[PDB]
């Protein structure tokens, strides 16, 4: 049996820690809910 | 049970010891989550019980107590934060730049960030603070590195 904890409120935060690149990819999403890359 | 707004830890004591699973968002009252994460099983939030109201597996969604409330969209270019909740570990915000995953049927943004699996759920926002989709249904690319989708659902 699952139980939820509250972790926060959810905020935009100023000079928050930054990173992360922003590919662009070409996917297939199948009938599961399952992504998979196209090449 | 806790009604509050925000962001909350999805946990289960069935594995050893209490197992982090996953996250969601409480709004308006409704409680949203991944699909993956709860497989549209009945939570507890203290006494009190959450039902589920709506899931669809394709989407990877699902509601408890109402139907999804989140409609907020990624605008397709600005800066956006995952507001990432991993296991043991305190709510901290990431700032990044989406990159978009192409399909058959339209674009939708992704974030490259990687957490733990229980992270799953982990809300993303725009700077007004609403919630533009949920983290942790993507896929890993050539170099190894994790990329999820901006999840969002649509409020009837
Ligand atoms: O949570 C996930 C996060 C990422 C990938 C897959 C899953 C599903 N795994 C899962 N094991 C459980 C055991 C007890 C209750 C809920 C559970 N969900
Ligand atoms: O991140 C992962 C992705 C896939 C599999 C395993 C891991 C574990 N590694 C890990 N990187 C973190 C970065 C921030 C907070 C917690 C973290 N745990």
């Amino acid at each position: 049996d699952m139980y939820i904890e509250r972790a926060g409120d959810i905020t935009w935060e100023k000079d928050a820690e930054v990173t992360g690149n922003s590919p662009r990819l070409d996917v297939a999403l199948d009938e599961s809910g399952d992504f998979s890359l196209v090449e | 049970g806790e009604t509050t707004d925000g962001v909350y830890r999805v946990m289960t004591r069935r594995l050893l010891g209490s197992t982090q699973v996953g996250v969601g968002v409480m709004q308006e009252g409704v409680f949203h989550t991944m699909w993956h994460v709860t497989k549209g099983a009945a939570l507890r939030s203290g006494e009190g019980r959450l039902d589920p109201y709506w899931g669809d597996v394709k989407q990877d969604l699902v509601s408890y107590c109402g139907p999804w409330k989140l409609d907020a969209a990624w605008d397709g270019l600005s800066e956006v934060q995952l507001l990432a909740v991993p296991p043991g570990e305190r709510a901290k915000n990431i700032q990044t730049l989406p990159g978009i995953f192409k399909t058959k049927d339209g674009d939708i943004g992704a974030v490259a960030l990687d957490y733990p699996a229980g992270t799953s759920g982990s809300p993303i926002l725009d700077k007004c603070g609403r919630v533009i989709g949920l983290y942790g249904n993507g896929v890993v690319i050539k170099n190894g590195s994790y990329v999820s989708a901006i999840t969002q659902g649509k409020r009837e």
